[PDB]
């Protein structure tokens, strides 16, 4: 019972990218796929349907000759091409199979579109060492967001908090911290799992005393 | 296209206690048949639901807590008793016309019981010294209320650029929020200075709480 | 009846 979109873009002002929405427990020709746009502290736009069973599409007037939407109901995936990319297409955008019947309903978990024209750069991972006890690794300077941050390869996330990314000096920087009892460390090792995908970069760092 | 103007911007409530938000028309949204009002609820950090499709049908899933109602231009959201999972952003969306619209977002904090930040300040690591920034870390977390204010200072002198902050979102399971100030350097001006002071004023304690290092 | 347009199935 999933809607599953692409993963994280990062594109050129000018170019064009598609977007994939794939369906899975369901036909997407029993729905309108919609595409919903969120840009990052603002509103939801709406952008339009595909109704996959006839290839009919309406796009919002905002959008016309922007947008192109398309579904494959033979793999059951929802398209939606945006064309001539600028910095104002930069948000996440949802799929949504919906309808009302004559209901029920499925989001995709969204896909981050970044339009810039800066390059791919891996981050770089520094620890952080100083009841209870507070530890961390800090990301910095990588681009494009995101990175992933697990404690123990995802056996610790609890008390585990982490920021989201700001952007300065033209990359990311964030940070991750984790909570555990000070039986716990270093008498057993806590380490940091760091996930670049658009570097290809995993980087695992042991949080050693100073 | 038809402005939906949803009331208030924010809205925080004790869990158990009722909440209610509003959504106004600037016409009416029942065609010829039935109103086609939605609403949605977006968790922190998760696609936007939706709650309740046709002013009052409750889509599968949603808890009982949860109704809607309203007619023409006029229409509420209702949840009592609230809950931690609650907490979100929810939003007015109308299909009567294309294009189809959307209200601002209601912003849903639980208040709950206020906490302090617990505090920790991290100075730079060799490994990063080695290439010539140095950023000092203070983390401030599993503090509520959200409104908080961070202040570094470096040998007693306050220090206001360089210093990027971030929150994360209201915690679903605890409720409380969550901060990063991070102040960076150049090693030789770091290497200048001796006393590093990360002080977090809030609504808590009247003085800051100071996490500090030397050297 | 008809379904609204691009909002509603059978
Ligand atoms: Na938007
Ligand atoms: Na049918």
């Amino acid at each position: 019972v999933q809607l599953q979109q692409s993963g994280a873009e990062l594109v050129r002002s000018g170019a064009s990218v598609k977007l994939s929405c794939t369906a899975s427990g369901f036909n997407i020709k029993d729905y309108y796929m919609y595409w919903v746009k969120l840009r990052p502290e603002q509103g939801l736009e709406w952008i339009g349907w595909i109704d996959p069973e006839n290839g009919d599409t309406e796009y919002v007037p905002t959008f016309q000759g922007k947008v192109t939407m398309t579904a494959d109901t033979s793999s059951n995936t929802a398209y939606l091409q945006l064309s001539s990319l600028t910095s104002e297409d930069t948000a996440v955008y949802y799929c949504n199979a919906g309808v009302i019947t004559m209901a029920m309903d499925y989001w995709g978990q969204g896909t981050t579109v970044t339009t810039s024209s800066a390059k791919t750069t891996p981050p770089s991972v520094y620890p952080l060492a100083p009841s209870m006890v507070t530890l961390g690794c800090l990301v910095k300077g990588y681009f494009p967001e995101p990175v992933t941050v697990t404690w123990n390869s995802g056996s610790l996330s609890s008390g585990v908090h982490t920021f989201p990314a700001v952007l300065q000096s033209d990359l990311y920087t964030l940070s991750s911290s984790v909570t555990v009892p000070s039986s716990t460390w270093p008498s057993q090792t806590v380490t940091c799992n760091v996930a670049h995908p658009a570097s290809s970069t995993k980087v695992d760092k042991k949080i050693v005393p100073r | 296209d038809i402005v939906l103007t949803q009331s208030p911007a924010s809205l925080a409530v004790s869990l158990g206690q009722p909440a209610t938000i509003s959504c106004g028309a600037s016409k009416s949204v029942r065609t010829s048949g039935y109103s086609y009002m939605d609403w949605n609820q977006q968790k922190p950090g998760q696609p936007p639901r939706r709650l309740i499709y046709l002013v009052s049908n409750l889509e599968s899933g949603v808890p009982a807590r949860f109704s809607g109602s309203g007619s023409g231009t006029d229409f509420t959201l209702n949840i009592h008793p609230v809950e931690e999972e609650d907490a979100a952003t929810y939003y007015c969306s109308h299909i009567r016309e294309l294009p189809r619209s959307s209200g601002g977002g209601t912003k849903l904090e639980i208040k709950r019981a206020d906490a302090a930040p617990t505090v920790s300040i991290f100075p730079p690591s060799s490994e990063q010294l080695t290439s010539g920034g140095a950023s000092v870390v203070c983390f401030l977390n599993n503090f509520y209320p959200k409104d908080i204010n961070v202040k570094w200072k470096i040998d007693g002198s306050e220090r206001q650029n360089g210093v990027l902050n971030s929150w994360t979102d209201q915690d679903s399971k605890d409720s409380t929020y969550s901060m990063s100030s991070t102040l960076t350097l150049t090693k030789d001006e770091y290497e200048r200075h001796n006393s590093y002071t990360c002080e977090a004023t809030h609504k808590t304690s009247t003085s800051p709480i100071v996490k500090s290092f030397n050297r | 009846k008809h379904p609204k347009k691009g909002v509603e199935k059978y």
